Protein backbone atom coordinates (compact mmCIF):
# COMPACT_ATOMS: atom_id res chain seq x y z
CA UNK A 1 0.00 0.00 0.00
CA UNK A 2 2.90 2.75 0.57
CA UNK A 3 5.01 2.91 -3.01
CA UNK A 4 8.17 1.81 -4.45
CA UNK A 5 10.87 4.56 -4.65
CA UNK A 6 13.64 5.47 -7.21
CA UNK A 7 16.72 5.73 -4.65
CA UNK A 8 19.58 6.03 -7.22
CA UNK A 9 20.86 4.37 -10.61
CA UNK A 10 23.51 2.21 -12.54
CA UNK A 11 24.58 4.08 -15.54
CA UNK A 12 26.15 1.93 -17.99
CA UNK B 1 30.29 -3.14 -19.88
CA UNK B 2 31.79 -0.25 -17.51
CA UNK B 3 28.95 0.88 -14.62
CA UNK B 4 28.80 3.32 -12.13
CA UNK B 5 25.96 4.41 -9.54
CA UNK B 6 25.01 6.96 -8.65
CA UNK B 7 22.76 7.85 -5.01
CA UNK B 8 19.61 10.23 -5.75
CA UNK B 9 17.76 10.31 -2.51
CA UNK B 10 18.82 9.68 1.31
CA UNK B 11 17.00 7.52 3.89
CA UNK B 12 14.13 9.72 5.05
CA UNK B 13 13.65 11.41 1.37
CA UNK B 14 12.77 7.48 0.68
CA UNK B 15 10.00 6.96 3.29
CA UNK B 16 8.45 10.18 2.39
CA UNK B 17 8.42 10.03 -1.45
CA UNK B 18 7.12 6.21 -0.69
CA UNK B 19 3.84 7.24 1.69
CA UNK B 20 3.17 10.67 -0.93
CA UNK B 21 3.74 8.53 -4.19
CA UNK B 22 5.43 11.68 -5.74
CA UNK B 23 8.71 11.59 -7.15
CA UNK B 24 9.92 14.88 -9.09
CA UNK B 25 13.47 13.73 -9.76
CA UNK B 26 15.18 13.31 -13.23
CA UNK B 27 15.37 9.66 -14.29
CA UNK B 28 18.14 8.54 -16.08
CA UNK B 29 20.17 5.56 -16.72
CA UNK B 30 19.12 1.44 -17.91
CA UNK B 31 19.05 0.39 -14.17
CA UNK B 32 17.48 2.11 -11.60
CA UNK B 33 17.89 1.66 -7.71
CA UNK B 34 14.71 1.02 -5.83
CA UNK B 35 13.63 1.21 -2.49
CA UNK B 36 10.34 0.18 -0.29
CA UNK B 37 10.49 1.15 3.49
CA UNK B 38 11.79 -2.00 4.92
CA UNK B 39 13.71 -3.31 1.25
CA UNK B 40 15.99 -2.18 -1.74
CA UNK B 41 17.08 -3.54 -4.79
CA UNK B 42 16.77 -3.26 -8.59
CA UNK B 43 14.58 -2.52 -11.55
CA UNK B 44 15.38 -2.83 -15.17
CA UNK B 45 13.77 -0.85 -18.26
CA UNK B 46 13.23 -3.33 -20.84
CA UNK B 47 10.57 -1.92 -23.90
CA UNK B 48 9.50 1.12 -21.92
CA UNK B 49 8.63 -0.84 -19.21
CA UNK B 50 10.37 -0.90 -16.00
CA UNK B 51 10.72 -4.23 -14.58
CA UNK B 52 11.74 -6.05 -10.77
CA UNK B 53 11.07 -8.63 -8.38
CA UNK B 54 7.80 -9.89 -6.91
CA UNK B 55 9.26 -10.58 -3.55
CA UNK B 56 10.52 -6.94 -3.66
CA UNK B 57 7.95 -4.76 -4.73
CA UNK B 58 5.13 -6.89 -4.02
CA UNK B 59 1.89 -5.34 -5.66
CA UNK B 60 2.98 -1.67 -5.09
CA UNK B 61 2.84 1.34 -7.29
CA UNK B 62 6.21 3.26 -7.72
CA UNK B 63 6.82 6.43 -7.20
CA UNK B 64 6.57 8.79 -10.35
CA UNK B 65 6.28 12.85 -11.11
CA UNK B 66 2.41 12.67 -11.72
CA UNK B 67 1.52 10.72 -8.67
CA UNK B 68 1.72 6.50 -8.32
CA UNK B 69 2.60 4.45 -11.42
CA UNK B 70 -0.08 1.48 -11.19
CA UNK B 71 2.01 -2.04 -12.19
CA UNK B 72 1.33 -2.73 -15.70
CA UNK B 73 1.85 -6.61 -15.29
CA UNK B 74 2.00 -9.07 -11.96
CA UNK B 75 2.81 -11.98 -12.55
CA UNK B 76 3.81 -13.82 -8.49
CA UNK B 77 4.28 -17.46 -10.56
CA UNK B 78 7.45 -15.77 -12.33
CA UNK B 79 8.46 -13.03 -10.10
CA UNK B 80 7.82 -10.47 -12.42
CA UNK B 81 6.37 -7.06 -11.78
CA UNK B 82 6.60 -3.88 -14.23
CA UNK B 83 5.03 -0.16 -14.42
CA UNK B 84 5.37 1.68 -17.41
CA UNK B 85 9.06 3.26 -16.86
CA UNK B 86 8.95 6.97 -15.84
CA UNK B 87 10.17 9.14 -18.24
CA UNK B 88 14.15 9.60 -18.69
CA UNK B 89 14.17 6.13 -18.22
CA UNK B 90 16.23 4.08 -20.79
CA UNK B 91 15.66 1.38 -22.11
CA UNK B 92 17.71 -1.96 -22.77
CA UNK B 93 17.13 -3.95 -26.41
CA UNK B 94 16.45 -7.72 -25.79
CA UNK B 95 19.28 -10.08 -26.71
CA UNK B 96 18.49 -12.17 -29.65
CA UNK B 97 22.39 -13.84 -29.74
CA UNK B 98 21.59 -16.95 -27.82
CA UNK B 99 25.21 -15.80 -26.14
CA UNK B 100 26.21 -17.80 -22.81
CA UNK B 101 28.68 -14.70 -21.97
CA UNK B 102 26.37 -13.15 -19.17
CA UNK B 103 27.21 -10.38 -17.06
CA UNK B 104 25.05 -10.00 -14.18
CA UNK B 105 24.56 -5.91 -12.75
CA UNK B 106 24.88 -5.68 -8.98
CA UNK B 107 23.67 -2.42 -7.13
CA UNK B 108 27.30 -1.79 -6.48
CA UNK B 109 28.04 -1.61 -9.78
CA UNK B 110 30.08 -4.74 -10.66
CA UNK B 111 29.81 -6.49 -13.82
CA UNK B 112 30.39 -10.01 -13.37
CA UNK B 113 30.62 -12.94 -15.65
CA UNK B 114 28.04 -15.47 -15.44
CA UNK B 115 28.30 -19.00 -17.51
CA UNK B 116 24.97 -19.33 -19.19
CA UNK B 117 23.58 -23.40 -18.21
CA UNK B 118 19.87 -22.87 -19.03
CA UNK B 119 16.67 -20.32 -20.41
CA UNK B 120 17.20 -18.79 -16.48
CA UNK B 121 20.52 -20.03 -15.14
CA UNK B 122 23.63 -19.58 -15.02
CA UNK B 123 26.92 -19.81 -12.94
CA UNK B 124 29.08 -17.30 -11.70
CA UNK B 125 33.10 -17.75 -12.97
CA UNK B 126 33.23 -17.10 -8.88
CA UNK B 127 31.38 -17.61 -6.01
CA UNK B 128 30.39 -14.72 -4.16
CA UNK B 129 29.43 -13.69 -0.78
CA UNK B 130 25.25 -14.02 -0.29
CA UNK B 131 26.02 -10.59 1.07
CA UNK B 132 27.45 -9.36 -1.98
CA UNK B 133 24.28 -10.44 -4.12
CA UNK B 134 21.82 -9.26 -1.87
CA UNK B 135 19.69 -6.30 -3.12
CA UNK B 136 20.22 -6.68 -6.59
CA UNK B 137 17.79 -8.76 -7.72
CA UNK B 138 15.40 -7.23 -10.61
CA UNK B 139 19.33 -6.16 -12.03
CA UNK B 140 20.58 -6.70 -15.63
CA UNK B 141 22.04 -9.87 -17.21
CA UNK B 142 23.45 -8.43 -20.57
CA UNK B 143 25.20 -10.33 -23.21
CA UNK B 144 28.34 -9.49 -24.84
CA UNK B 145 26.36 -7.00 -27.14
CA UNK B 146 25.16 -5.20 -24.26
CA UNK B 147 21.23 -6.28 -24.46
CA UNK B 148 19.41 -7.28 -21.82
CA UNK B 149 18.94 -11.50 -21.31
CA UNK B 150 17.23 -10.85 -18.16
CA UNK B 151 17.06 -9.47 -14.78
CA UNK B 152 18.47 -11.03 -11.05
CA UNK B 153 15.65 -13.39 -9.53
CA UNK B 154 17.29 -16.11 -7.07
CA UNK B 155 20.86 -17.43 -6.64
CA UNK B 156 21.73 -21.03 -5.41
CA UNK B 157 23.60 -21.20 -2.78
CA UNK B 158 25.95 -23.73 -1.18
CA UNK B 159 27.03 -22.66 2.88
CA UNK B 160 26.38 -19.16 2.35
CA UNK B 161 28.69 -18.80 -1.17
CA UNK B 162 26.21 -18.00 -4.36
CA UNK B 163 27.12 -20.65 -6.98
CA UNK B 164 24.96 -19.79 -9.73
CA UNK B 165 21.70 -17.49 -10.48
CA UNK B 166 18.16 -17.35 -11.51
CA UNK B 167 17.00 -14.66 -13.93
CA UNK B 168 14.13 -14.05 -15.10
CA UNK B 169 14.45 -14.40 -18.99
CA UNK B 170 13.64 -11.58 -21.49
CA UNK B 171 10.93 -13.56 -23.79
CA UNK B 172 8.93 -14.20 -21.06
CA UNK B 173 9.61 -10.59 -19.89
CA UNK B 174 8.09 -9.98 -23.91
CA UNK B 175 5.43 -13.12 -23.69
CA UNK B 176 4.01 -11.24 -20.42
CA UNK B 177 3.42 -8.18 -22.75
CA UNK B 178 1.49 -10.28 -24.50
CA UNK C 1 20.06 -7.09 -41.01
CA UNK C 2 16.58 -7.59 -42.66
CA UNK C 3 13.15 -5.47 -42.80
CA UNK C 4 9.56 -5.85 -42.57
CA UNK C 5 6.58 -3.31 -42.70
CA UNK C 6 3.07 -3.83 -41.23
CA UNK C 7 0.32 -0.74 -41.36
CA UNK C 8 -1.61 -0.77 -38.18
CA UNK C 9 -4.53 2.19 -39.08
CA UNK C 10 -6.22 3.69 -42.29
CA UNK C 11 -7.19 7.16 -43.72
CA UNK C 12 -10.06 7.72 -41.12
CA UNK C 13 -8.52 5.97 -37.49
CA UNK C 14 -5.00 8.43 -37.95
CA UNK C 15 -7.39 11.68 -38.08
CA UNK C 16 -9.19 10.44 -35.31
CA UNK C 17 -6.29 9.21 -33.10
CA UNK C 18 -4.82 12.88 -34.26
CA UNK C 19 -7.42 14.50 -32.87
CA UNK C 20 -7.92 12.72 -29.70
CA UNK C 21 -3.76 11.85 -28.81
CA UNK C 22 -5.06 8.65 -26.94
CA UNK C 23 -3.64 5.58 -28.91
CA UNK C 24 -4.49 2.00 -27.47
CA UNK C 25 -3.26 0.18 -30.51
CA UNK C 26 -0.12 -2.64 -29.08
CA UNK C 27 3.15 -0.40 -30.14
CA UNK C 28 6.17 -3.17 -31.13
CA UNK C 29 8.74 -3.31 -33.30
CA UNK C 30 11.90 -0.62 -33.62
CA UNK C 31 10.86 1.67 -36.39
CA UNK C 32 7.29 3.58 -36.16
CA UNK C 33 5.89 4.57 -39.15
CA UNK C 34 4.03 8.17 -37.79
CA UNK C 35 2.04 10.39 -39.62
CA UNK C 36 0.25 14.27 -38.88
CA UNK C 37 -2.82 15.20 -41.04
CA UNK C 38 -0.56 17.10 -43.46
CA UNK C 39 2.52 14.20 -43.73
CA UNK C 40 3.93 11.00 -43.00
CA UNK C 41 7.34 9.93 -42.11
CA UNK C 42 9.47 7.45 -39.66
CA UNK C 43 10.63 7.28 -35.94
CA UNK C 44 13.10 5.50 -34.71
CA UNK C 45 13.88 4.10 -31.13
CA UNK C 46 16.60 4.36 -29.04
CA UNK C 47 17.32 3.64 -25.66
CA UNK C 48 13.99 4.31 -24.54
CA UNK C 49 13.34 7.57 -26.76
CA UNK C 50 11.53 7.58 -29.98
CA UNK C 51 13.40 9.52 -31.95
CA UNK C 52 11.84 11.93 -35.19
CA UNK C 53 12.75 14.54 -37.06
CA UNK C 54 11.20 18.70 -36.27
CA UNK C 55 10.87 19.03 -40.06
CA UNK C 56 8.15 16.09 -39.79
CA UNK C 57 6.83 16.51 -36.26
CA UNK C 58 7.33 19.96 -35.50
CA UNK C 59 6.15 20.47 -31.69
CA UNK C 60 3.30 17.61 -31.35
CA UNK C 61 2.51 15.09 -28.91
CA UNK C 62 3.01 11.75 -29.53
CA UNK C 63 -0.96 9.43 -29.76
CA UNK C 64 -0.11 7.08 -26.60
CA UNK C 65 -1.86 4.73 -24.25
CA UNK C 66 -2.52 7.41 -21.48
CA UNK C 67 -3.19 10.13 -23.92
CA UNK C 68 -1.04 12.54 -25.33
CA UNK C 69 2.67 11.96 -25.23
CA UNK C 70 4.66 15.63 -24.39
CA UNK C 71 7.95 16.03 -26.16
CA UNK C 72 11.02 15.10 -23.90
CA UNK C 73 13.12 16.43 -26.34
CA UNK C 74 13.01 19.36 -29.01
CA UNK C 75 16.14 20.55 -30.91
CA UNK C 76 15.75 22.67 -33.24
CA UNK C 77 19.24 23.17 -33.97
CA UNK C 78 19.53 19.26 -35.04
CA UNK C 79 16.10 18.95 -36.47
CA UNK C 80 15.66 16.23 -33.53
CA UNK C 81 12.99 15.94 -30.91
CA UNK C 82 12.18 13.12 -29.14
CA UNK C 83 9.42 11.07 -26.90
CA UNK C 84 9.68 8.65 -24.24
CA UNK C 85 8.80 5.51 -25.85
CA UNK C 86 5.75 4.11 -25.27
CA UNK C 87 5.54 0.49 -23.84
CA UNK C 88 6.01 -2.27 -26.29
CA UNK C 89 8.39 -0.16 -28.04
CA UNK C 90 11.72 -1.92 -28.88
CA UNK C 91 14.58 0.45 -28.79
CA UNK C 92 18.01 -0.30 -30.36
CA UNK C 93 21.40 0.10 -28.61
CA UNK C 94 23.87 3.02 -29.93
CA UNK C 95 26.63 1.72 -32.06
CA UNK C 96 30.01 2.12 -30.66
CA UNK C 97 32.02 -0.46 -33.21
CA UNK C 98 32.67 3.07 -35.25
CA UNK C 99 32.25 1.02 -38.57
CA UNK C 100 31.35 2.78 -41.88
CA UNK C 101 29.66 0.08 -43.36
CA UNK C 102 25.91 0.87 -42.55
CA UNK C 103 22.19 0.07 -43.77
CA UNK C 104 19.55 2.86 -43.89
CA UNK C 105 15.93 1.82 -43.72
CA UNK C 106 13.17 3.62 -45.38
CA UNK C 107 9.09 3.20 -44.99
CA UNK C 108 9.12 0.75 -47.41
CA UNK C 109 11.61 -1.50 -45.28
CA UNK C 110 13.78 -1.72 -47.89
CA UNK C 111 17.76 -1.74 -46.03
CA UNK C 112 20.02 0.01 -48.66
CA UNK C 113 23.78 0.12 -48.35
CA UNK C 114 25.39 3.25 -47.65
CA UNK C 115 29.07 4.14 -47.03
CA UNK C 116 29.98 6.32 -43.96
CA UNK C 117 32.19 8.53 -45.32
CA UNK C 118 31.95 11.19 -41.95
CA UNK C 119 30.22 11.15 -38.98
CA UNK C 120 26.56 12.56 -40.05
CA UNK C 121 27.39 11.86 -43.56
CA UNK C 122 27.24 9.07 -45.88
CA UNK C 123 27.27 7.77 -49.68
CA UNK C 124 24.60 5.74 -51.14
CA UNK C 125 26.35 2.54 -53.93
CA UNK C 126 23.93 3.40 -56.50
CA UNK C 127 22.00 6.97 -57.07
CA UNK C 128 18.35 6.95 -55.91
CA UNK C 129 15.41 9.25 -56.98
CA UNK C 130 14.32 11.38 -54.51
CA UNK C 131 11.11 9.72 -54.11
CA UNK C 132 12.12 6.69 -53.36
CA UNK C 133 13.88 8.16 -49.60
CA UNK C 134 11.06 10.72 -48.94
CA UNK C 135 9.09 9.83 -45.89
CA UNK C 136 12.17 7.81 -44.32
CA UNK C 137 13.00 10.89 -42.53
CA UNK C 138 13.50 9.40 -39.27
CA UNK C 139 14.39 6.40 -40.35
CA UNK C 140 17.25 4.16 -38.39
CA UNK C 141 20.91 3.92 -40.10
CA UNK C 142 22.40 0.59 -39.08
CA UNK C 143 25.54 -1.08 -38.38
CA UNK C 144 26.05 -4.71 -39.43
CA UNK C 145 25.17 -5.63 -35.71
CA UNK C 146 22.13 -3.87 -36.05
CA UNK C 147 23.30 -1.43 -33.87
CA UNK C 148 21.97 2.50 -34.31
CA UNK C 149 24.60 5.07 -35.78
CA UNK C 150 21.77 7.79 -36.51
CA UNK C 151 18.34 9.18 -37.82
CA UNK C 152 17.50 10.09 -41.45
CA UNK C 153 17.62 13.52 -41.57
CA UNK C 154 17.99 14.46 -45.35
CA UNK C 155 19.41 13.70 -48.87
CA UNK C 156 22.55 15.19 -50.91
CA UNK C 157 22.12 15.67 -54.68
CA UNK C 158 23.97 16.06 -57.42
CA UNK C 159 21.35 17.52 -60.26
CA UNK C 160 18.50 16.49 -58.54
CA UNK C 161 19.76 12.83 -57.94
CA UNK C 162 20.01 11.21 -54.38
CA UNK C 163 24.05 10.16 -53.65
CA UNK C 164 24.54 11.11 -50.51
CA UNK C 165 22.64 11.06 -47.06
CA UNK C 166 22.59 13.35 -43.85
CA UNK C 167 21.94 12.06 -40.88
CA UNK C 168 21.74 12.97 -36.95
CA UNK C 169 24.05 11.02 -35.51
CA UNK C 170 23.28 8.47 -32.08
CA UNK C 171 26.00 10.34 -30.07
CA UNK C 172 24.30 14.07 -30.64
CA UNK C 173 21.43 12.06 -29.51
CA UNK C 174 23.25 11.48 -26.25
CA UNK C 175 23.99 15.01 -26.20
CA UNK C 176 20.19 16.26 -26.22
CA UNK C 177 19.24 13.86 -23.28
CA UNK C 178 21.34 15.51 -20.47
CA UNK D 1 -2.02 21.00 -32.21
CA UNK D 2 -2.54 18.04 -33.51
CA UNK D 3 -0.92 14.62 -32.51
CA UNK D 4 1.94 12.95 -34.30
CA UNK D 5 0.36 9.59 -34.96
CA UNK D 6 1.99 5.94 -35.05
CA UNK D 7 0.05 4.59 -38.43
CA UNK D 8 2.55 1.01 -39.34
CA UNK D 9 5.86 -0.40 -37.88
CA UNK D 10 8.99 -1.85 -39.45
CA UNK D 11 9.90 -4.93 -37.25
CA UNK D 12 14.03 -6.00 -37.83
C1 LIG E 1 12.71 -19.86 -11.20
O1 LIG E 1 11.61 -19.21 -10.58
C2 LIG E 1 11.81 -18.61 -9.34
C3 LIG E 1 13.07 -18.70 -8.73
C4 LIG E 1 13.21 -18.07 -7.48
C5 LIG E 1 12.12 -17.39 -6.87
C6 LIG E 1 12.30 -16.78 -5.62
O2 LIG E 1 13.55 -16.86 -4.99
C7 LIG E 1 13.73 -16.44 -3.60
C8 LIG E 1 13.99 -14.92 -3.43
C9 LIG E 1 15.53 -14.87 -3.49
C10 LIG E 1 16.44 -13.64 -3.27
O3 LIG E 1 16.82 -13.29 -2.17
N1 LIG E 1 16.89 -13.04 -4.38
C11 LIG E 1 17.90 -11.98 -4.50
C12 LIG E 1 17.85 -10.61 -3.76
O4 LIG E 1 18.82 -9.89 -3.63
N2 LIG E 1 16.69 -10.20 -3.28
S1 LIG E 1 16.56 -8.86 -2.55
O5 LIG E 1 17.49 -8.71 -1.46
O6 LIG E 1 16.75 -7.87 -3.56
C13 LIG E 1 14.98 -8.81 -1.96
C14 LIG E 1 14.01 -8.10 -2.89
C15 LIG E 1 14.54 -7.38 -1.66
C16 LIG E 1 18.86 -12.06 -5.69
C17 LIG E 1 19.22 -12.79 -4.42
C18 LIG E 1 20.41 -12.17 -3.67
C19 LIG E 1 21.16 -12.96 -2.86
C20 LIG E 1 20.91 -14.48 -2.64
C21 LIG E 1 20.16 -14.83 -1.34
C22 LIG E 1 20.28 -16.28 -0.84
C23 LIG E 1 19.48 -17.37 -1.59
N3 LIG E 1 18.05 -16.96 -1.64
C24 LIG E 1 17.32 -17.15 -0.38
C25 LIG E 1 17.44 -16.47 -2.77
O7 LIG E 1 18.03 -16.30 -3.84
C26 LIG E 1 15.94 -16.07 -2.64
C27 LIG E 1 14.96 -17.17 -3.02
C28 LIG E 1 11.23 -16.12 -5.04
C29 LIG E 1 10.02 -16.06 -5.73
C30 LIG E 1 8.87 -15.43 -5.06
N4 LIG E 1 8.65 -15.11 -3.79
C31 LIG E 1 7.40 -14.60 -3.58
C32 LIG E 1 6.72 -14.14 -2.35
C33 LIG E 1 6.24 -15.41 -1.65
C34 LIG E 1 7.63 -13.38 -1.41
C35 LIG E 1 6.49 -14.53 -4.64
S2 LIG E 1 7.41 -15.14 -6.02
N5 LIG E 1 9.84 -16.66 -6.91
C36 LIG E 1 10.88 -17.32 -7.49
C37 LIG E 1 10.72 -17.93 -8.75
C38 LIG E 1 9.37 -17.88 -9.44
C1 LIG F 1 22.70 20.02 -40.92
O1 LIG F 1 21.48 20.22 -40.18
C2 LIG F 1 20.24 20.16 -40.88
C3 LIG F 1 20.17 19.50 -42.12
C4 LIG F 1 18.97 19.43 -42.78
C5 LIG F 1 17.83 20.03 -42.22
C6 LIG F 1 16.61 19.97 -42.90
O2 LIG F 1 16.56 19.32 -44.13
C7 LIG F 1 15.54 19.50 -45.09
C8 LIG F 1 14.45 18.43 -44.90
C9 LIG F 1 14.92 17.38 -45.90
C10 LIG F 1 14.00 16.22 -46.27
O3 LIG F 1 13.05 16.36 -47.00
N1 LIG F 1 14.37 15.08 -45.70
C11 LIG F 1 13.87 13.72 -45.87
C12 LIG F 1 12.40 13.31 -45.87
O4 LIG F 1 12.08 12.25 -46.36
N2 LIG F 1 11.53 14.11 -45.22
S1 LIG F 1 10.04 13.81 -45.09
O5 LIG F 1 9.41 13.63 -46.34
O6 LIG F 1 9.84 12.59 -44.36
C13 LIG F 1 9.35 15.14 -44.36
C14 LIG F 1 9.11 14.81 -42.90
C15 LIG F 1 7.94 14.80 -43.89
C16 LIG F 1 14.75 12.53 -45.58
C17 LIG F 1 14.83 13.17 -46.97
C18 LIG F 1 14.20 12.43 -48.15
C19 LIG F 1 14.34 12.73 -49.47
C20 LIG F 1 15.20 13.86 -50.04
C21 LIG F 1 14.40 15.11 -50.42
C22 LIG F 1 15.21 16.12 -51.26
C23 LIG F 1 16.38 16.89 -50.59
N3 LIG F 1 15.82 17.70 -49.50
C24 LIG F 1 15.04 18.87 -49.92
C25 LIG F 1 16.01 17.36 -48.22
O7 LIG F 1 16.65 16.37 -47.93
C26 LIG F 1 15.35 18.22 -47.12
C27 LIG F 1 16.22 19.29 -46.47
C28 LIG F 1 15.51 20.56 -42.35
C29 LIG F 1 15.64 21.21 -41.13
C30 LIG F 1 14.44 21.86 -40.55
N4 LIG F 1 13.22 22.07 -41.01
C31 LIG F 1 12.39 22.74 -40.16
C32 LIG F 1 10.95 23.09 -40.35
C33 LIG F 1 10.40 24.22 -39.42
C34 LIG F 1 10.66 23.30 -41.83
C35 LIG F 1 12.90 23.10 -38.91
S2 LIG F 1 14.60 22.57 -38.96
N5 LIG F 1 16.80 21.26 -40.47
C36 LIG F 1 17.90 20.67 -41.00
C37 LIG F 1 19.10 20.73 -40.31
C38 LIG F 1 19.14 21.44 -38.95
ZN1 LIG G 1 22.88 -10.75 -27.16
ZN1 LIG H 1 28.11 -0.85 -34.59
Amino acid sequence: KGSVVIVGRIVL
Amino acid sequence: ITAYSQQTRGLLGCIITSLTGRDKNQVEGEVQVVSTATQSFLATCVNGVCWTVYHGAGSKTLAGPKGPITQMYTNVDQDLVGWQAPPGARSLTPCTCGSSDLYLVTRHADVIPVRRRGDSRGSLLSPRPVSYLKGSSGGPLLCPSGHAVGIFRAAVCTRGVAKAVDFVPVESMETTMR
